[PDB]
Order: structure tokens, then C-alpha cells, then sequence
């Protein structure tokens, strides 16, 4: 299972 | 209905590189995945756009090649959109 994309603000690498 | 069959089903190992790709947006950019995501998933509406929480499982395959045709559009047109 993938991961749920935890976004809560600056994720970007 | 020919929409069901025009989007390809993504598998695990792309919904994993989608993560990822998804993981190079930007956040203005991402933004957006947030807004494909909270559009076609009406269901996860009462979720903030900023803090949204991309669920991969529950993604349709349409939403998913989205997101991932959408982060390509910033990512293998764009090195590194947060330079």
C-alpha cells in the first residue's frame, strides 16, 4: 500500500 | 462511460512514483493536486487545501493520471519548480 500523502503545508522536495 | 476505459488503472509501484512526483510540486503548485483531488473526491471535500491528505487507495484512476499527468506538466517540462 502507498503511503497516504501526508500535505499539511511545505512538502515540496 | 467511455471514460472508464480511457483512463488507464494505475498500478501500485506508479501510484508510488505519483507520491513522489506529487512530492516535487511546489506549494502553489500543490496546491492544485489538493483541488484535483478534492474535486473529483467529493468525499474527502471536508478537507482543508492546505492540508489536505492525498489518499492514493482512494483516488480514482482518473484523478490519479491526472495528478500525475498534472506534476508532469511542472516536472518533466521544469527542473526543480521550487528553484
Amino acid at each position: 500500500v502507498v503511503p497516504k500523502k501526508k500535505i499539511k503545508k511545505e512538502q515540496v522536495e | 462511460s467511455e471514460e472508464e476505459d480511457k483512463c488507464k488503472p494505475m498500478s501500485y509501484e506508479e501510484k508510488r512514483q505519483l507520491s513522489l512526483d506529487i512530492n516535487k510540486l511546489p506549494g502553489e503548485k500543490l496546491g492544485r493536486v489538493v483541488h484535483i483531488i478534492q474535486s473529483r473526491e467529493p468525499s474527502l471535500k471536508n478537507s482543508n487545501p492546505d492540508e489536505i491528505e492525498i489518499d492514493f487507495e482512494t483516488l480514482k484512476p482518473s484523478t490519479l493520471r491526472e495528478l500525475e499527468r498534472y506534476v508532469t506538466s511542472c516536472l518533466r517540462k521544469k527542473r526543480k519548480p521550487q528553484a
